[PDB]
This record gives structure tokens, sequence and C-alpha cells, in this order.
């Protein structure tokens, strides 16, 4: 699936294969043009490079968030810190969960029927923490907010490499 | 910790401002607000004279290292250099446009610092009485100024919670220690070696800031100091006691080894604003405000 | 003939030379063993400046004696 | 005098720069040269061009010491190159700290902070008949913020510009609402 | 910082200054004058500390003691007195041959003073009584000898007007080490003054062919008697040719200052590399008298026509000593601050 | 018979010392030419050359160029005060002028 062009921060290294993103200095949260509304949709975040001192905030942020927003600023955006899992949300400090290794396959999922949510930190089909509860209906963009130039890819194929176990979803060849 | 009353210096007819010991440790001086600076002894309170010749009131009186020369922080916006052995107006020196509260000498006795109310902290001359330097320091009346042991540093306390260390030779600011609270900082002074500064703030808590690093070490609790500007001292003869005046008709003496209520003296009838410690002996002065007008000599 | 050279710092070199060797050979051996450049090897024999173009059978040098290497400084 | 315990003991101010004194072509920045020829000489000139003193208008202000000519450069507004959402945290933060806003945006992407880091281009007051303005120029890819002039400015006159709430400007063309 | 650069005022308080010296810590400055007056300043307070009337005839030599409480001088009247800084009274006084050059305490003991008369031999004295030991001179023909103690106090270096340096042991007069200075091709040159550092073994010889030679204090002890050492560093001026007047070392013995006897300038070299680093000019038509150096801080005190100048680094200040939470930058700096956007120690306070 | 070291390297310069000494000997200035005179004069010529090329390279950088043409030498000389007093009666070819319009001519 192709990325966006004008609803984003162009100073990042949207690399020249149109399928791989590289970050820069600062949490300039680039967000894709395929935000969830209803049904069931999932993709992966495939790490091909992760140097040290590279915190990678991953989550789901609304169109109401800033293009330069920290992922974890408000009620409209979650967070998951690499240092002791200490997530920050509505300016709340809670030492909560664990970290994440190098070169793994990431990817988060939410289930919003036409509601009741399934918001758990999804890593490799393994529980990493029940995050939050009872959001409102709306749009949530794929949030890529990196600290350094860690080259990570992204999988848009229906043949996922680490999906959640027993997931009800739809193939990604219908959004773009 | 066995201090008992010996004598009582009486004769001051207004609120007693401050009493200080001579540097040789033989002459506890005295003053008041009635334009009368008396000269008393140390071991019995023996009368010598009463220094005057002014036009308006008197705040404070400084010393000389040989216990001879004096200056008066008068309240006619002037600087009158005095003398113990004669009692003569040696140098009549103007220089300020408001009153003066604190004034001190460097240990080599050639400069006069004068933290005033028109906020021009000046450095005067002793031999000729000429103005020498000028420091645009504060936006508040300066409460305390002090030199270190050698004489290369000047400290300054204010009302907005600021302390700045000033240079003697060049004369610019070097270190500013910051506080989130802003009480009127009443009386700062150096350590007796010249490597620490003891700060007195108006939140009923004293603080001992380390000089070069820039953080505090230990505090004091259990004293009453909210309205006025109460002095403090050090003790090197016996224990590590810290002598200060009191508002609730007491004498505030405690130890940083204790950090708790371990000794209180009692007997005053007004707010003791100024205490003084003796360099070689265990002699403690304590002078109160207008409802007492007496001085209680404590002695171990 | 193993004579010695002690400097002013307190270090003594152990040179297992022959009684008929040259100076630049000693310079090359010191370049091999120490890494110190030979641009300062002014040896002192009874206060006299030993000339650099000499041998050991010239100054009537006693065996297992002590010479002295004094460092010099130049370079801008 | 040791007894009259009075008010006016705290002011809650960062700068105690309000002093007792408050004593308020040929050059390359005034020539018609291209822009990086002027921008290089700018920072060497701005140390002797202007200064900060006690302004009668509102707090402190920028006061020249030398005759600025017409249409030349005066000083650069330079501080932290932050992005436009840390500005919200700092607005609420110094709302809790009571410190005012020093936030010029270069464009609709990033904002220059002048609270923790900056130079003497903070202390320029607001007015309605000003004598200075601003542009955004290009020096080797990066962008900068230069305060120009509008007419010949005499030694002692205060420099002001339009920032774009009751104000103490007092000018005849006042608006009385600065938003 | 390092070696001074800017002119920085003067001390135009008492006229007709002639010579100057510092103590070990550099807090006092004794200066003799043209009528027997010794004025002491301060550098901790930048003010005059004490003025003591000495004599009626001028003073041409001064030396501080090790404790700092005793001075000694050598006026025109052949007077060598152990003065006081507290009372200020002459104690000892006895006449010499009428020109006297230099006096100097022993660097460890305030009992031994080394007086160098002009037309005589060096005389080592005592101060517990009136003993005097006339030191031996090799040539005994010219009688123009300068001498001084070394740094620690173990030896005394002596020099004649023929370029023959001798080493005498400080108490038993043991002529153990000697050399003749290799001046050009064949001719020998005079010796004007000998000075020693404050840290180490190096020293300098001021000859009369206008070249300053920097030796090492251990090569002489290595070479022994009648050896031939060569200098570590040869320093001169060849444009103006500059006959020198006075030399001394820096604080830790790293730099060398050398005042001029013709043009009123001061030249500063390095000792390690050996290159000229700065020339400090001044008033164009004066005449130079003395050069000093502050032992822990870069201050030079040059006397010229009674005016003492002080080259003292030109302190220029800034902000951020007033507001410590602020950093006054110069150009733009981009960053974000953090990657996550939201004991009983009893120390002696009266220890000196 | 030793290794030859040119007199420029012995003084730490970049201009030649031997060529300056020859041009003083073969130029009818005096009979005898001292030893330190070409070293002094080559040091002075190197200082003035570096002093003008600094400013010319700065102007060439500010015009978004890599090389130096005579316009940048013109701007560098005419903007400095003391280089302008030294090169006062000198025409530099292909140089142009400085922008200067009088005050009473523009509306
Ligand atoms: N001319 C003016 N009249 C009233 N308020 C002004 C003003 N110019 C600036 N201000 C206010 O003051 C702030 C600028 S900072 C003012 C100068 C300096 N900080 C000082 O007082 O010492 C802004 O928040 C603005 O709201
Ligand atoms: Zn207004």
């Amino acid at each position: 699936v192709l990325l966006a062009l004008h609803d984003r921060a162009p100073q990042l290294k949207i690399s020249d294969d149109r399928l791989t993103v590289v970050g820069e200095k600062g949490y300039s949260m680039v967000r894709a043009s395929h935000g969830v509304r209803k049904g069931a949709w999932y993709f992966e975040i495939t790490v091909d490079e992760m140097p040290p001192d590279t915190a990678a905030r991953l989550g789901w942020s609304q169109p109401l968030g800033n293009l330069q927003a920290p992922l974890g600023y408000d009620k409209f955006s979650y967070s998951w810190r690499s240092k002791k899992g200490t997530k920050f949300h509505q300016s709340i400090g809670k030492h909560y969960s664990s970290g994440y290794g190098q070169g793994d396959v990431l990817g988060f999922y939410i289930n919003l029927p036409e509601p009741h949510s399934e918001i758990i930190f999804y890593k490799n089909g393994v529980n990493q923490g029940v995050a939050y509860k009872d959001i409102f209906e709306g749009v949530y963009f794929p949030a890529i907010s990196l600290y350094k130039s860690c080259t990570v890819s992204i999988n848009f194929g229906p043949c996922f490499k680490y999906p959640p176990k027993d997931l009800t979803y739809r193939p990604m060849s219908d959004m773009g | 910790p066995n201090y008992a009353l010996k004598f009582t210096l009486a004769g001051h007819t207004k609120a007693v401002s401050s009493v200080k010991f001579s540097p040789n440790g033989e002459w506890l001086a005295s003053s008041s607000a009635d334009k009368l600076i008396k000269i008393w002894g140390a071991y019995d309170g023996k009368f010598e004279k009463t220094i005057s010749g002014h036009k308006l009131g008197i705040s404070d009186v400084a010393w000389s290292s040989d216990s001879n020369l004096l200056v008066s922080a008068s309240d006619d916006k002037t600087l009158k250099i005095w003398d113990v052995s004669s009692g003569k107006c040696l140098k009549t020196l103007k220089g300020h446009s408001n009153y003066v509260f604190c004034c001190n000498f460097n240990p080599q006795s050639n400069l006069i610092v004068s933290g005033s109310f028109d906020e021009s902290v000046r450095i005067w001359d002793v031999k000729t009485g000429k103005c020498l330097k000028t420091l645009p320091a504060h936006s508040d009346p300066v409460s305390a100024v002090h030199f270190n042991r050698d004489g290369s540093l000047i400290v300054s306390s204010s009302y907005d919670g600021l302390c700045r260390i000033w240079d003697t030779a060049s004369g610019q600011c070097l270190k500013t220690l910051i506080d989130d609270d802003n009480p009127p900082v009443s009386f700062v002074k150096f350590s007796p070696n010249g490597k620490y500064i003891l700060a007195a703030t108006l939140d009923n808590t004293l603080k001992l800031w380390d000089y070069s690093k820039g953080k505090c070490l230990k505090t004091y609790t259990g004293h009453k100091n909210e309205k006025y500007c109460i002095f403090a001292n050090f003790s090197v003869t016996g224990g590590k006691w810290i002598v200060s005046g009191s508002e609730d008709n007491l004498v505030y003496i405690w130890n940083l080894q204790t950090k708790e209520i371990v000794q209180k003296l009692q007997g005053h009838t007004d707010v003791v604003i100024s205490t003084a410690c003796h360099p070689t002996e265990n002699i403690i002065a304590s002078a109160a405000l207008e409802n007492d007008k007496t001085i209680k000599l404590w002695k171990s | 003939m193993q004579i010695f050279v002690k400097t002013l710092t307190g270090k003594t070199i152990t040179l297992e030379v022959e009684p008929s060797d040259t100076i630049e050979n000693v310079k090359a051996k010191i370049q091999d063993k120490e890494g110190i450049p030979p641009d300062q090897q002014r040896l002192i024999f009874a206060g006299k400046q030993l000339e650099d173009g000499r041998t050991l059978s010239d100054y009537n040098i006693q065996k297992e004696s002590t010479l002295h290497l004094v460092l010099r400084l130049r370079g801008c | 005098a040791r007894a009259e315990v009075h008010l006016r003991k705290s002011a809650f101010d960062m700068f105690n720069f309000l002093a007792s004194k408050h004593r308020q072509a040929r050059r390359a920045t005034s020539m018609d040269l291209p822009m990086p020829m002027r921008f290089r000489h700018l920072k060497k000139t701005s140390k002797e061009a202007v200064g900060v003193y006690r302004s009668p208008i509102h707090g402190r202000g920028l006061f020249c010491k030398r005759n600025i000519d017409a249409g030349e450069m005066v000083i650069e507004y330079a501080g932290n190159v932050i992005r436009s959402i840390q500005t919200d945290k700092r607005e609420k933060y110094y709302d809790s700290k009571g410190i005012g806003c020093y936030m010029f945006r270069i464009d609709d992407s990033e904002v220059v902070d002048a609270t923790m880091h900056g130079n003497a281009a903070r202390f320029i007051n607001h007015s309605c008949e000003p004598n200075c303005y601003s542009r955004v120029i290009n020096i080797d890819g990066q962008k900068h913020i230069v305060i120009f002039a509008m007419r010949k400015i005499y030694r002692g006159e205060e420099l002001t510009y339009d920032y774009k709430l009751p104000c103490n400007c007092g000018a005849k063309k006042c608006r009385k609402f600065l938003n | 910082q390092n070696y001074p650069e800017e002119a920085d005022g003067t001390l135009d308080c008492i006229s007709m200054a002639l010579t100057c010296t510092f103590n070990r810590w550099g807090t006092l400055l004794a200066v003799g004058c043209n009528d027997g007056r010794i004025v002491i300043w301060d550098f901790l307070t930048r003010g005059i500390a004490k003025i003591i009337s000495a004599h009626i005839h001028p003073v041409c030599s001064l030396c501080w003691s090790r404790d700092g409480h005793k001075l000694v001088s050598a006026s025109t009247d052949n007077i060598v007195s152990q003065w006081d800084v507290l009372s200020g009274d002459c104690d000892q006084r006895f006449r010499f041959p009428s020109p006297i050059l230099k006096v100097q305490y022993h660097p460890r003991d305030q009992n031994k003073v080394l007086v160098c008369p002009m037309k005589s031999a060096p005389v080592m004295l005592t101060l517990s009584d009136s003993k005097h030991v006339v030191l031996p001179v090799d040539d005994d023909s010219d009688l123009n000898v300068v001498a001084s103690f070394d740094r620690r106090g173990e030896y005394i270096y002596t020099g004649n007007a023929k370029g023959k340096i001798l080493v005498l042991k400080t108490d038993s007069q043991d002529l153990v080490a000697s050399f003749r200075v290799t001046t050009g091709t064949s001719n020998t040159t005079a010796i004007k003054s000998i000075e020693f550092a404050r840290k180490g073994s190096c020293f300098l010889i001021n000859t009369a062919d206008r070249i300053i030679r920097v030796y090492d204090g251990r090569e002489i002890l290595t070479c022994g008697r009648d050896g031939e050492p060569e200098p570590m560093q040869k320093l001169q001026d060849l444009v103006n040719r500059t006959p020198w007047k006075k030399c001394c070392f820096s604080g830790d013995g790293e730099y060398i200052v050398a005042g001029s006897a013709r043009q009123h300038a001061l030249y500063i070299w390095e000792k390690s590399i050996g290159n000229l680093v700065k020339i400090l000019h001044g008033t164009r038509g004066e005449l130079l008298l003395d050069v000093a150096w502050h032992p822990v801080r870069p201050i030079i005190a040059s006397i010229s026509s009674g005016v003492v100048s002080i080259w003292a680094q030109n302190q220029v200040e800034n902000w951020s000593a007033f507001a410590p939470d602020f950093k006054e930058l110069d150009e733009n700096v981009e960053y974000e601050e953090r990657e996550s956007e939201f004991e009983d120690e009893e120390v002696d306070v009266t220890s000196v | 018979r030793a290794k030859a070291k040119t007199r420029s390297s012995r003084a730490g310069l970049q201009f030649p010392v031997g060529r300056v000494h020859r041009l003083l000997r073969k130029g009818n200035y005096a009979e005898r030419v001292g030893a330190g005179a070409p070293v002094y004069l080559a040091a002075v010529l190197e200082y003035l050359t570096a002093e003008i090329l600094e400013l010319a390279g700065n102007a060439a950088r500010d015009n978004k160029k890599t090389r130096i043409i005579p316009r940048h030498l013109q701007l560098a000389v005419r903007n400095d005060e003391e280089l302008n007093k030294l090169l006062g009666r000198v025409t530099i070819a292909q140089g142009g002028v400085l922008p200067n319009i009088q005050s009473v001519l523009l509306p």
C-alpha cells in the first residue's frame, strides 16, 4: 500500500522504495492516509534495523492530533516507552509494562464494531499489557514516530509473519 | 549547654538594634534607636561612654580589627566613621539616597561595604573616604553583606529569594543560587573558614548551602521567624551550637549534629533580634526590642 | 663490552655493544628497541661532549662504564 | 528600619535587569549587497548597535546607542528551534509559572523559543506606529528572522514592531485588541 | 587563562618607583623609591597596604623572606637591614664597599643572606650573629661577580666577567662543577645576571653578546668539573638587536619574559618549543627599570620612569551569572530535550 | 653534502626566500643585502596575500560560487577600510563599482 504525500511531515526519510520508512531527529509523527473507521483491519511493522538509543513510539493517533505530535500527548493517542514500559497518556506517569527487542515484527490491532474495544499491547501474538478502555468512535492513523534513523519496513501483504493468534481480520489488498 | 545569666546591660531607651563583640574578645558593644551608641565591657558590663553627635537615628555599628576604629550605619543617609578610644566624628561621608541597614569591613580594614535601601551596594575608602565602586545588584533593600576570610568575595541577600556572590577586585556577579520560594532572605554569612554559606530564609527553616557545588546539606526546624530579620551565628569554642534570636521570648540555640529541639533559653520580654558569639569564650549576648530594652549575658 | 647510559630521569639502557662499534649503529638499535628518535643522543664522558662521528675505541672508554643521555627539544 | 515590616517583598521575576542607571553608506548591513553579505556582518554589529534598558512603556525595552539608518538590519531573533506542539506544553507550563509567551513562528511548521535560550531580541515592545518590521531570509538552506528598520532612528529612541487585551502602547492608531 | 595581552591601567600613586618584587603567594608588592621609602601595595584588594619610611637615600635592592614577615634591602649607604612588616624598625646596619648590587635570603632559611658587592667577592652572612664568609673567586682579577642560590638551597652558582660559571656547595665551599660558556668562535663574553625558576631545575644566563641561554640544572651535576654542556635553548632578537635588562620565569616555570634596555617593550617566549609568542609595547620614549611576574596568576609589573603597569587579561563579562537558568546562545540550535516528553554526610564546616 | 633544506621551510613560510633575495640583488637597490631582509619581506608579502584572499573567498561563498573572479576581489578591497587606503589609486580590470544611490534622488 502506497503512503500519503501531503498530510505528513516531509522532512523525514520516506525512503525511495515507497515501502520503507526511516526516521529523523524528533518525534515528527508521520501518519498514513488509511485510518480505521469500522470492521477489522490489521498490518505489521517490520523492523529491519534498530540501533541503540532508538525509542520507537508505536500506536494509533487521530486526525485531530498534530503532524508533529508526540505519540502519547493526549486522550487521542497512546504510548509505550522502551524504558520500563512507562506509558504516558493525558499526562499520566505509570510504570506499566516491558520493552521490545531488536529486529522483531511489530504491529497493533484494535477491534471497533458498528463499541467494545480490544486494546492490548500486541507483540508477536503475545500479551504485553492491557492498555486502555472505552474510546469514542473515530479515525485512528498508523503512527510512526521515531527518535533516530532506524530503518524499518512495513508489511501490507495478507500473509503476515507475526499476526495475533486467532485474529478476525480482512486482507489488506482492498484499501490500497 | 549550661548557660546562666550573669549581668544585665541596661540604659538603652528604645528598641535595641544590635550588640557585637570586639575582635579581640574583650568589648561587647551596644547601640539603640535613641541616637546613643554605648560602649560596654564583656565580663561584667562596665560603662565606658556613649557615642553620638548625629542628626538622625542609627541602625548599625561596625568594628576595626584592632578594636579601635568604628563606623555607624546612621539614618541620616550618611556614613560616620567613629572611634572607641576617642569618640570623634572621623569622616563624615554621604553617598546614599535612602537609609542603610547592613555594613561591614574586609579583614584588612580598608574598605566599607554598605548594603543600603536605595540599592547601590557601594565599596568605600577608609583612608580618604572616597567612593570607589558601585554594584547595581538588587531590586530589593539589601539585608546582609559579608566578606570571606581572605577578602576576595562579597555575598548579598535580598527579599526575592536571591543570593549573589560578588567579586572584590573586578566587581561583577559570579554565582547566583536560585530558590523556587521567595521569602525575604534575612541574614546570610560565610562559614568561619570561607567554604560554606549559611542562609536564613523566612519559612521557619534555615538552610546550609554548599558553596562550590550549589546544593544544601541539612536544615533546622522548630523556630519562629516570619516577620522580622533575625541574625544568626556560629560556635567554635564548645559544641557546634547555632545561636540566634527569637520572637517568642526565647533564645534559639541548636546544633546541626542534633537537628532537633535540644536546648532553649528563656527570660526575655520582647523579640530578640540580634545575638552575638564570643571568639575564645562561651559568652552569648541576647538583646530584644522595645518591650525589654535589656541585654541578657549568658555564660557557661 | 656492555657499558651503560643512565639519563636524568633514572632509566638505564642495556647495550650489549662491541668495543669497536660506531654511533649511528647505536642510534639504529635504539630506534629498534625504544622508538625514541636519535636526534637527542648527546652522551657525556667526564663532562666532554662526545662527537657523533666517533667509535668506542677512541676516547679510551673503560668497559662497563656509565654515559648519560640528555634530551633536547626543538620543533614549531 | 528593622521594625517596619512592610509589603512589596516579592515580585516573582526572572530578570532583575531593571537597574538604577537605565541610561537609554559604508556599513555592510546598510549596503545594497546580496543577503548573505549582510547577514555575516550582522552579529558583529548588533553587539554595539542596541541594548536593553528600563522601558517606561511596559517593563523593559530595546534602546539603541547609535544612529540606525533607513531600511537596514538591526538584530536577529534566534533561540530554540522547537516544533509547534511543545509550544502548547510550554504555554500551559508558563501559565502555571506565570511567565509570558515568547514564540515567533518562522512558518506554519516550526516556532522559535526565547524563554530558556535566546539573545537580546526578546526585549522589543509592541506599538501601533512602529519603526521596525521583519522578514524571513535564506542563508545556506537554513532560515532566519531579521528585524529591519523603517526610517532613520536617533540615539535613545526605543525600537518596536507589530506582533500581529489592553496595551500600554498609547498610540493614536491603537486597536486595543491584540489578537 | 594564560600570558597577558592587554594594558590594563597603572598605579600612579607614589612617584619615582625603582625596583619591585613579590612574595611566594603574590599578595604583596614591595617597591623602593628615590628617597628611602618602601611602599607595599596589595593585589587582593588593589590598594596601598603599608608605607614605611626606610632612609633618606634611595633603595636599589629588595628581597622577601620565606615567612613573609621580614624584608631586607641594600641602599646606596651600604645598609643591609632586617626590617619588620609589623613595627618597621631597623635592626642591623654596617658598611660595605660603596656600590652593592644584590641581596637574597636562603630559600629555606631566614638566617643566611647572600650579599653581592660590586668590586668585591660574594659574602655569605648569618643573622643569628654578625658572621660573614667571603666566598672564593677563581680569577681574582676583575672582581665583578654575580651569584645566587638555587631553588632548593643546596648549591650556589657564581659567575664572573669572563664567562666562567662555578658551582660551590652552599656550606663547605666545594668547587665541584664548572664550565666556560661557548660564545661564538673564540672570544668570551660577560655574565650579567643569573635567575632560577619556581618549579624544576632550569635556569637562564644573561650574557653580554645579547643572547639568553637556557640550561638545565642536572646536566651541570652530571658533567662535573670543567665539563662542556650546551644550552637547551638560545633566545635572542636580531632585528633591533635588543640589549636586555632583566629576565625571570613564569609561574610554573613555563614562559620567559625579558625586558629591553633600549625601547621599552617586553618579549615573551616559550621554553619547550622556543618561539616568540607576543611582544608587549608601551610608552614610546620611556626607559625600563624592572620586570616582575605574579607566581600563580598572569600579572607583569613593569617599572618605567616611576610608573608601574599591570597587564591583566581584560575581564569582559556576560549574562548567565545573573540568570543561571538561561543560556545566551549566538545562532539557532535545534533539538528536542528528552526522548520521553513527560545523604547524612557530616562534613566539618570550620575546617581551614 | 648534507640534505638540502630550502630557506622557506627553515622559517616556516610559503613564499620563496631565494627568489626574493635574487630579486633584491639584481634590482639596483643597494650594494649589499643582509641576511634577514628577504625573510622579513617574504613574511610581509604572505601576510598581505592571505589577508586579501580571506575576504575574497568569503564574498565568493556569499554569491553561491566556488571560484573567485575579479568582482569578488573588487568587493573585498573596496569594503575594507585599510585595503582601500592602500589600493586607492588602482583600477582593477573587470571589477565594476559599489552600489551607491544618493538620498535626494529616490522618492
Ligand atoms: N507595549 C506594551 N504594553 C503592554 N504590554 C506589553 C507591551 N509590549 C509587550 N507587552 C507584554 O509583555 C510581554 C513582552 S516581555 C516585556 C519586556 C520584559 N520581559 C520586561 O518586562 O522586563 C508580552 O507578553 C506582552 O504581552
Ligand atoms: Zn496599548
